[PDB]
RNA sequence: AAACUUUCAACAACGGAUCUCUUGGUUCUCGCAUCGAUGAAGAACGCAGCGAAAUGCGAUACGUAAUGUGAAUUGCAGAAUUCCGUGAAUCAUCGAAUCUUUGAACGCACAUUGCGCCCCUUGGUAUUCCAGGGGGCAUGCCUGUUUGAGCGUCAU
RNA sequence: UGUACAACGGGGUAUUGUAAGCAGUAGAGUAGCCUUGUUGUUACGAUCUGCUGAGAUUAAGCCUUUGUUGUCUGAUUUGU
RNA sequence: CUAUCUAGCGAAACCACAGCCAAGGGAACGGGCUUGGCAGAAUCAGCGGGGAAAGAAGACCCUGUUGAGCUUGACUCUAGU
RNA sequence: CGUGGAGGUCAGUGACGAAGCCUAGACCGUAAGGUCGGGUCGAACGGCCUCUAGUGCAGAUCUUGGUGGUAGUAGCAAAUAUUCAAAUGAGAACUUUGAAGACUGAAGUGGGGAAAGGUUCCACGUCAACAGCAGUUGGACGUGGGUUAGUCGAUCCUAAGAGAUGGGGAAGCUCCGUUUCAAAGGCCUGAUUUUAUGCAGGCCACCAUCGAAAGGGAAUCCGGUUAAGAUUCCGGAACCUGGAUAUGGAUUCUUCACGGUAACGUAACUGAAUGUGGAGACGUCGGCGCGAGCCCUGGGAGGAGUUAUCUUUUCUUCUUAACAGCUUAUCACCCCGGAAUUGGUUUAUCCGGAGAUGGGGUCUUAUGGCUGGAAGAGGCCAGCACCUUUGCUGGCUCCGGUGCGCUUGUGACGGCCCGUGAAAAUCCACAGGAAGGAAUAGUUUUCAUGCCAGGUCGUACUGAUAACCGCAGCAGGUCUCCAAGGUGAACAGCCUCUAGUUGAUAGAAUAAUGUAGAUAAGGGAAGUCGGCAAAAUAGAUCCGUAACUUCGGGAUAAGGAUUGGCUCUAAGGGUCGGGUCGAUCAACUUAGAACUGGUACGGACAAGGGGAAUCUGACUGUCUAAUUAAAACAUAGCAUUGCGAUGGUCAGAAAGUGAUGUUGACGCAAU
RNA sequence: AUAUUGGCGAGAGACCGAUAGCGAACAAGUACAGUGAUGGAAAGAUGAAAAGAACUUUGAAAAGAGAGUGAAAAAGUACGU
């Protein structure tokens, strides 16, 4: 996932199974003050959810994930 | 062959999971579970299945609410603030 | 850009590596003992066929 | 199968997270009778009938 | 790169899961999935086909213009030209015979 | 003659009897009457700093609040004198709350994490479109309110 | 440490059936030349002829050798 | 290819104790008893006389005051019509 | 005599060792049994008088548990087959790499998938157990990573069918029935904002719902990328739906286009209730035509291989997506015209005064061509550098041909039927003419362009001689797609290329008896119940073929001959000048003649034995899954019986209930 | 007044004492089988205290032999006798 971060402009999250690609969009628009453009979700076989968000250019995912604290 | 071959043609279920007991008993050509008629309101139970009436009856599970009533009766079904 | 492994996770929670090994070995052994017992205690009435046809009359 | 439901997948996920050994620190407790995990399951031996 | 596969999960050769091989820019064969052909619109009277009317599939008729679906006449798009001729002669001749019978 | 076979003893093995034990049963007796549409019993899923279970519990998730007790939990790590105190604790007590998805199961359906409708609200140029949040929509029956029907029927 | 033994090689005997390669003025007949020919001549052309009873194989449970090369003290047990 | 010998791996059926014969008698056909003949460790491959060889509380026959499937103008009743 | 427990008692024994257990050590007792010593061991146990029982085992094809002899034995033997060196490691017949040899041989040991399984996928570490030998290996063990969708599917529709409501039955759990004997319902203008309705202003009489990851269906392609994912991601290029909305263009001041004889056309060009029509929407076989992909093949630009000799040689790359614009056809249709000396016409016999032939045109756009996409991508080759990142540079990526070829798609036709070969959602159009509208103005959102959004769940992997089921890592069983070359009629068999595997416990030896496969002198069914088994015959071409017959067959009847290789001849087609002969392209088929050989030649593979008669069943077909495939069953055909619906036959516990019956005696039912 | 093999809380037994007694003294209606209805187990004890064998040495490693803990390894998690 940390490859898709720095290669793309992507973040990869674990999200609540009840969420629907719209709540996710607004959550990232709110908490981290960015502007996504594309979400791709899936369910992992541990019964959790995974969310590949793609951030617009003019937002760098490395600059964001360093601000968070997982690089 | 009525055996070792004809066990090979066994790849489509006549049963799947009931939403009320959670076991593979829901006949699907007809839509009735064989251990608790699910669409039916009553749970399947017969007094010749006295073992089955232990595997499903009260005390088997959590008893989320019913575990507390003997505690509540003893105190008289009181209410309000605990104390000082 | 990595710090963590299961080994460093189980170091704090008691067992170190040699004790993980010495625990796994006996764990496996006690898992195998019961298998030897189950085979012994089933071997009699596993071959007990309800409707064996006995293809022999003449 | 591949074209599966979600109930099924959710149960399979549970069965996955159940398919681990016993954590070794369990065995060091003060009054312990648990030596191994006896509810263990693998696709070769026992099929889970869901 | 011969000996293609399907590209969807219907391995059974119905009318929906037909294929056509194509040689791509990679120089390999690949199976592209066609969709079912389009039958011509027929006439309401004589039951023959219509001349001037595109042969699409039904919900594809919503995306195209009015000219691809009609023709500049009275029963255009729904009836044959000669059926109209037979529909006009009849109407004139009847209504004139009744006049002939009135006076 | 030795090997071999047999018998007995010692020691060692296989195996788990006997002896001793026992937070378990079984039976008798005494007392009490306490499930649920204010959503039961039961089920599915999930929850711990490191747990697969059993026990507990529900997105406030081996638990919160309150009351009493008055310094532990302890497998490890972590906390630490808040320890002459509104305060430790997998403590006890329990009268306040939470209580996922379900289930008589209640919007319709359910081999689907499927499809709707009403009200309030927010955003997107938006009474109509899309999305988010909150609250409702089952059936039978009763008492009552409201509206309406029937040359059944009265007076005018 | 020898008329020793073996691995090879050689010779005999035997079986098969006349090798690859080369040559040919053989070779139905077709295509090229020029005299138009009792083989006129050149190219292909299964095949045929000569070298060629050749070549191949030959003890693995054949015979022979007097050539080449090499080998020849490891272990155990046994007493009137 | 096996069988056979070897390295490794490695079950089962069956089993009163067991395992040389002849005649005798005997539950009337003995591996054991009685009288005789005889008799020498340990054994390998085969074999198919024998062990009234193993498999299966005979299936045929009979008895049972045990049943069942089926038939009929058997006895007693019955749905329906 | 003895055992488990109870009441009394010995002020009983005992951690200085109770109970228990071993003891070819001792004593007593007829005996059941009791006592003692030794060793072991570690916490409770006894004698006596009495009470009380779940009280004493050699057995029960006894119950449970455990262990033996046989036995280091039977035996680990189908699936053509393994070998050398090295690396790793404690250790290699079995791991990895390389070299060799070989197999599947495109109806596969390949590449994907449906059910099903459930993380078996991938990596790192690892060998106690599993892999019936081994193991450093692994579908095992341990830890972890991993499945990205507006376009694929589910979701939506309905089929056979299931199933509530209202109602009716039933003691009742529940049953009938599915629009029925129900007051079964929303939707739009005025009323212009009170939007509650006065009217409106009328619209069938509908009326649940579930049900197909293979039917119906709104919309997607290329390249690249990962340890493991991808029509999902990256890049580029597109489309559909639902909404908003603004300009351009079109049309209009005589409000809702214009042309064309016509079939019809165009960038567009109001059209409500209602009604109608179409698409959705359909069998199967046969041959003919057209296309795509593949196969075959020529020239050229590059690379590799062989080369003692020959080979302008053998192999190999030379590609072009969805989408979009222009054009493109069999059928069908329009205009002019008016046919027998009847013509046109297909492989196939239909078509024409209901207007053929002919001349000129219209449409459908499967499909094909050109261009955009798209060469910038991908591929082939050469060249320069580097563990930075793995890059950079240059060049070529072209023009053709052929066919009873293969698969497949599709069209126009034909045959077959006492068989005539799903529905619904959904979309569109038409008739009708409601209502409405204008001048910088209004309609245009079916013209072009522009703006926004497109949710939820599945998505890894196998799909089987190791991932499913069969007690298992079983020679069994389980749906389907793609499909190369040669031989040859052939997807047969045999060999091979791409791709994949080279796995199945091994070594040595070669006795009997066996399993499987072959041969056999002379005779030739004497064997045997019996020609069981095996053999012989076997393909193609030519000749020749009986009785009997339902006249269709019998029939490959029987019975004969030929078959190779090489050199040749001939006929069979299309182009272009000659036929009111010529150069040229491109064919695989047929016939014939010579020559030739150890008389061989369907040379391996493949591949019918034949005939005369009887019994029986007409035929094809069906059954006893796992002892009987048959003369039995069925069958068409023949006949009989009941029944005219208030009905025949059948059902149901009953019902305002049901099958035949979406029926009606050329029918249904029963024999 | 009577009933009460169920539920909640209490007290007891001339009862069973881990093949017994509830099917279950333990993570038992568990694992597991079967399409499904349903069927349905096994399995208790180291020692007072883990002091659970530091260290040495052979071994590829398991493990071994010495040492050591302990009252006792004739208690070494395969552990009461
Ligand atoms: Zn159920
Ligand atoms: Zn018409």
């Amino acid at each position: 996932a940390m490859k898709k971060v720095e290669d793309g402009n992507i973040l990869v999250f674990q999200v609540s199974m009840k969420a629907n690609k719209y709540q996710i969009k607004k959550a990232v628009k709110e908490l981290y003050e960015v502007d996504v453009l594309k979400v791709n979700t899936l369910v992992r076989p541990n019964g959790t959810k995974k969310a590949y968000v793609r951030l617009t250019a003019d937002y760098d995912a490395l600059d964001i994930a360093n601000r968070i604290g997982y690089i | 062959g009525k055996g070792t071959p004809s066990f090979g043609k066994r790849h489509n279920k006549s049963h799947t999971l009931c939403n009320r007991c959670g076991r593979r008993s829901f006949h699907v050509q007809k839509k009735t579970c064989s251990s608790c008629g699910y669409p039916a309101a009553k749970t399947r139970s017969y007094n010749w299945g006295a073992k089955a009436k232990r595997r499903h009856t009260t005390g088997t599970g959590r008893m989320r609410y019913l575990k507390h009533v003997s505690r509540r009766f003893k105190n008289g079904f009181q209410t309000g603030s605990a104390s000082k | 850009r990595r710090t963590i492994t299961a080994a460093d996770r189980r170091m704090v929670s008691g067992v170190t590596e040699k004790q993980y090994k010495k625990g796994m070995k006996k764990m496996q052994q006690l898992e195998k003992n019961a298998i030897n017992t189950q085979i012994r205690r089933e071997i009699k009435r596993v071959n007990f066929q309800t409707h064996y046809r006995d293809e022999l009359l003449q | 199968a591949a074209q599966k439901s979600f109930r099924i997948k959710q149960k399979m996920a549970k069965a996955k997270k159940q398919n681990r050994p016993l954590p070794q620190w369990i065995r060091l407790r003060t009054n312990n009778t648990i030596r191994y995990n006896a509810k263990r399951r693998n696709w070769r031996r026992t099929k889970m009938n869901i | 790169a011969q000996r293609v596969t399907f590209r969807r999960r219907n391995p059974y050769n119905t009318r929906s899961n037909k294929i056509k091989v194509v040689k791509t820019p990679g120089g390999i064969l690949r199976a592209q999935h066609v969709k079912k052909l389009a039958t011509r619109p027929k006439c309401g009277d004589c039951g023959s086909a219509l001349q001037g009317i595109s042969t699409l599939r039904p919900r594809q008729y919503a995306t195209v213009s009015k000219t691809h679906k009609t023709v500049s006449r009275a029963y255009g798009g729904s009836r044959c030209a000669n059926c109209v001729k037979e529909r006009i002669i009849r109407a004139f001749l009847i209504e004139e015979q009744k006049i002939v019978k009135k006076v």
